[PDB]
């Protein structure tokens, strides 16, 4: 299932800056065509300088 | 006691040679000035200090080489068996106490501000009361160290530590 | 609808072509300028100088032997713009034509046309011109600017995975392929 | 003064002050008890 | 020529397309994201390899990726 808007997740996508780190869920998309529906926000910015990213359900531990 | 082929500085002729060489230089400089003048007094203070310093090294069981300069012993066994522990071994304990203190104070302040609203503002503007409190409460830092170690609160678990594609 | 435009229709305006050739010519050799000044009296000296209109940043020999680029647009007023090859020029009211040696210079001027003027100029067309005389239209390729999505465009060089799902190079050794081009949809040459 | 102490709390001021004290202390120790080897 | 590839993490912000100085990328329709557009790279014979697109991309590890390859007079940015 999706995480609740406002819940905390752990990223498990290895190529991500935030791997093994915790973020807040801001939005989940409900369409099945979308490939990365969950929007997560983090406290620590990455090298690009952004703090948010879309993820799939199989890349989060909630 | 002469070990490792070294002579004690108290009974070394080269040691005296060095002291002579420094004092003679100071005498040469004094020749230019008048026996009552203030430069003269400065050079006398310098010479006094110098002779005092060599005397101190002589009654400290320091060990001189062929150059006539004191040499330090750093194996702890040799140091303790022949009374040279004040050269490296005591300073070790002294450095490791003060370095553990500084670390503990720094880690403590960082773990304290990490729970604030904007924790990064408290890194460029120091919370000075908080920092002084931490600095003075951290004199018994092995308490916190051995507690953290034995309990398990010292290390973050590997699952929570960011890491690359390996 | 929209049809692929022709440079021929643009190049009909002989004044605009004259200007374009004037500005895409190299500055003259000192010898030549000396000779030109030599054939006139002193009063006419600035007219000679006024007859040159090029720079050293313009086309070299490659343009003649490989390819040049042309940008056309229509301006509402006569205004000074900055050339991407150093220096300034005047766009006339009506059709402007300009030759450049790279596509990046063309699009640089295009970018200036779409940002630095108060009635924004959006109607530029860029063409590639070969020595034989073939003219290929380049931009905007389908009439719509590429930042705007347009029906009829297809996916090119799409990989249907994330970048972490590529294979390891050691798995495709002595096979003639890389991990990055495995299962690529719309793989161009 | 209403935000002057916050300015004094900023990192380079606190650094200059702390190093100055720490340096001063080491200088004064090396005045009283010199030539410790 | 350089090779520019687009991966399915694109969110159709159009920033890469805007950034590109030699018109290599365009937005085509897609259903994999909320914006309903993906980037594509039809004209990679005109890519100079500047990597401006990758600087523009906001996804975590980029969805656009430029692999430098064989040089041509176009890719080498030569006006001679
Ligand atoms: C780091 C490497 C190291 C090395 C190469 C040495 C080497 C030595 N140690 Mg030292 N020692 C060391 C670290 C080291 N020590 C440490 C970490 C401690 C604990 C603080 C000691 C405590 C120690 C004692 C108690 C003794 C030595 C002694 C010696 C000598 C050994 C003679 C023998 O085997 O009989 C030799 C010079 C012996 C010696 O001859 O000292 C007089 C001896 O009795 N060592
Ligand atoms: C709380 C502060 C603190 C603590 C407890 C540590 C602890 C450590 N550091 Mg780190 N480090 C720090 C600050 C700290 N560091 C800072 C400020 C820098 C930037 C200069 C570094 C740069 C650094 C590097 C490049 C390396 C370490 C390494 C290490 C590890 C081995 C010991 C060492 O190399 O010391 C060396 C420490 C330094 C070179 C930095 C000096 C730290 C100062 C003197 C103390 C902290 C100052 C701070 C402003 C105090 C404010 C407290 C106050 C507000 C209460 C150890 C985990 C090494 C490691 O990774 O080991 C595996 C390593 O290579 N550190
Ligand atoms: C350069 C040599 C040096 C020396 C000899 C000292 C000596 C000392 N430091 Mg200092 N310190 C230094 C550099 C030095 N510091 C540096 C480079 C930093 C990093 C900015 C600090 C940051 C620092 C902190 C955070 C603290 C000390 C504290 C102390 C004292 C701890 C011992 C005690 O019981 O009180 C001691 C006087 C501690 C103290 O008690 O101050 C109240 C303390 O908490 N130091
Ligand atoms: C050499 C290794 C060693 C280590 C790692 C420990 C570790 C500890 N000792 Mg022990 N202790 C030791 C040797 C050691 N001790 C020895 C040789 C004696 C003499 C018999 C003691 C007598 C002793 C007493 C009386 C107390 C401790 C206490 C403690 C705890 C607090 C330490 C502290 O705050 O630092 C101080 C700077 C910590 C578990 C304290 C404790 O358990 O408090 C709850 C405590 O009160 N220890
Ligand atoms: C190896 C030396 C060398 C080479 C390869 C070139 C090549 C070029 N020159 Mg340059 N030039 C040179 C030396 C050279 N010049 C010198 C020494 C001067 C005097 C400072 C000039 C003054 C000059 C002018 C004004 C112009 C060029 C231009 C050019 C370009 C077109 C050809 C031309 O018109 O020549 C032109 C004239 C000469 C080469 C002069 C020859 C100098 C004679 C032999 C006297 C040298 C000694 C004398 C005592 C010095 C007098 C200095 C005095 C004027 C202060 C071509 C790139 C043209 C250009 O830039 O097109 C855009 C151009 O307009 N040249
Ligand atoms: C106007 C002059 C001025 C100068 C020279 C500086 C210099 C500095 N500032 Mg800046 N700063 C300024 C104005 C200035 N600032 C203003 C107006 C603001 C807005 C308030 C800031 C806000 C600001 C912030 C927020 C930060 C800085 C930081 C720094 C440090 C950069 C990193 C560094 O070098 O740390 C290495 C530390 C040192 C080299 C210590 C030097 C301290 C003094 C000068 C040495 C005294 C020691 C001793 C008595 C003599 C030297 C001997 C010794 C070397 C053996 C550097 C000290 C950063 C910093 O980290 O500072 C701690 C930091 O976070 N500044
Ligand atoms: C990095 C390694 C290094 C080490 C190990 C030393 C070590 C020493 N230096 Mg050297 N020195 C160094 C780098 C180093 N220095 C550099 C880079 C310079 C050039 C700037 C110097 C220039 C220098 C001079 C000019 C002098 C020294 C002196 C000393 C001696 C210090 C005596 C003292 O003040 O203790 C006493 C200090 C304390 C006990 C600290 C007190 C901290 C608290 C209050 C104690 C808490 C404990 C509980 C000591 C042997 C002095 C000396 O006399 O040597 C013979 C001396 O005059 N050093
Ligand atoms: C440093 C440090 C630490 C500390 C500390 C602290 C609080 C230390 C305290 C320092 C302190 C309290 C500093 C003394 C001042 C006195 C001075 C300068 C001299 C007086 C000035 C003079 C020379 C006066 C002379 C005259 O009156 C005379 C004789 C006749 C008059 O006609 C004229 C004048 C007025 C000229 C920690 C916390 C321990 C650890 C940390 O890590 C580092
Ligand atoms: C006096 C004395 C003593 C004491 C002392 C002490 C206690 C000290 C301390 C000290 C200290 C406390 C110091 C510190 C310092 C520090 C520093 C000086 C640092 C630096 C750093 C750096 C330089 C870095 C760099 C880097 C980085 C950051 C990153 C990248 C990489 C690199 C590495 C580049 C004793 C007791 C022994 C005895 C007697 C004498
Ligand atoms: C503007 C500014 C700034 C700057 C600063 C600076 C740059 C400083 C410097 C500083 C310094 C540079 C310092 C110094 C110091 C010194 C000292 C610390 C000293 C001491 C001394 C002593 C203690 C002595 C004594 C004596 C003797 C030995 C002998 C006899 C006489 C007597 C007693 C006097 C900052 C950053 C804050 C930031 C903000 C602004
Ligand atoms: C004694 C001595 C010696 C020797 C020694 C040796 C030989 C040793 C070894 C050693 C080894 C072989 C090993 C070790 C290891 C270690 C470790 C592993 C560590 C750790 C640490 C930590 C963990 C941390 C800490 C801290 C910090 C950083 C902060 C604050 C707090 C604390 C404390 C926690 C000599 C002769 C030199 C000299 C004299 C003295
Ligand atoms: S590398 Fe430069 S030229 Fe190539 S696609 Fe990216 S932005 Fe365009
Ligand atoms: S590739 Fe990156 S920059 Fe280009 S549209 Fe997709 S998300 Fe935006």
């Amino acid at each position: 299932a999706g995480p609740a808007r406002g819940s905390t997740v752990k990223v498990t996508r290895p190529e991500s800056y935030w791997y093994n780190q915790y973020g807040k869920v801001i939005s989940v998309d409900e369409s099945g065509a979308i490939r990365y529906p969950v929007v997560v926000r983090f406290e620590k910015e990455n090298y690009q300088g952004v703090t948010t990213n879309n993820f799939a359900l199989d890349e989060l531990e909630y | 006691e002469a070990i490792l082929g070294l002579t004690p500085c108290a009974e070394s002729a080269k040691f005296q040679k060095v002291l002579t060489k420094e004092v003679k230089a100071l005498e040469k400089r004094e020749k230019l000035y008048e026996p009552g003048s203030a430069p003269f007094q400065a050079l006398e203070a310098t010479k006094a200090k110098t002779q005092a310093r060599f005397a101190k090294y002589a009654e400290s069981g320091l060990l001189c080489g062929a150059d006539g300069l004191p040499h330090l012993i750093s194996d702890p066994g040799l140091a303790v068996k022949y009374g040279h522990a004040g050269e490296t071994l005591i300073p070790t304990i002294g450095f490791l106490y003060v370095a553990g203190y500084i670390g503990t104070a720094g880690r403590t302040y960082l773990q304290e501000i990490s729970t604030r609203q904007k924790p990064t503002q408290s890194e460029i503007i120091i919370d000075v009361p908080l920092a002084t409190s931490i600095a003075f409460k951290s004199w018994d830092w092995p308490n916190k160290a051995v507690k953290e170690l034995a309990s398990g609160t010292l290390l973050e678990d590997a699952k929570n530590v960011p890491v690359s594609r390996r | 609808a929209w049809t692929v435009p022709d440079l021929a229709d643009a190049l009909k305006n002989t004044s605009a072509v004259a200007k374009a050739k004037g500005i895409a010519t190299q500055l003259p050799t000192f010898w030549e300028l000396r000779d030109a000044l030599s054939e006139v009296p002193k009063s006419k000296f600035p007219e000679v100088f006024a007859s040159y209109k090029g720079s050293t940043g313009t086309l070299l020999s490659a343009a003649e032997k490989e390819e040049k680029y042309v940008i056309t647009w229509t301006s509402p007023k006569k205004q000074i713009f900055e050339l991407p090859t150093g220096g300034a020029a005047e766009m006339e009211e009506g059709e402007n034509i300009f030759f450049f040696a790279r596509k990046e210079q063309c699009l640089a001027l295009g970018a200036q046309l779409r940002t630095a003027f108060k009635p924004r100029i959006e109607n530029f067309q860029i063409f590639r011109v070969f020595p034989n005389g073939e003219v290929q239209y380049l931009h905007p390729k389908d009439g719509v600017f590429p930042e705007k999505v347009n029906q009829g465009r297809t996916k090119a060089n799409h990989n249907p995975r994330s970048i972490g799902e590529n294979a390891e190079p050691a798995s495709v050794k002595f096979t003639g392929t890389t991990p990055k081009d495995v299962q690529t949809e719309g793989a161009v040459a | 003064m209403k935000y002057f102490t916050t300015y004094l709390s900023t990192a380079p001021v606190v650094a200059v002050l702390w190093f100055t004290l720490t340096a001063s202390l080491l200088i004064e120790i090396n005045r009283f008890f010199p030539d410790i080897l | 020529s350089h090779s520019v590839k687009i991966y399915n993490t694109c969110i159709g912000c159009t920033q890469c397309v805007r950034a590109c100085p030699t018109d290599v990328l365009e937005m085509v329709p897609w259903d994999g994201c909320k914006a309903g557009q993906i980037a594509s790279s039809p004209r990679t014979e005109d890519c100079v390899g500047c990597k401006r697109c990758e600087s523009a991309c906001p996804t975590d590890f980029l969805s656009v990726r430029v692999y430098l390859g064989s040089e041509t007079s176009r890719s080498m940015g030569l006006a001679y």
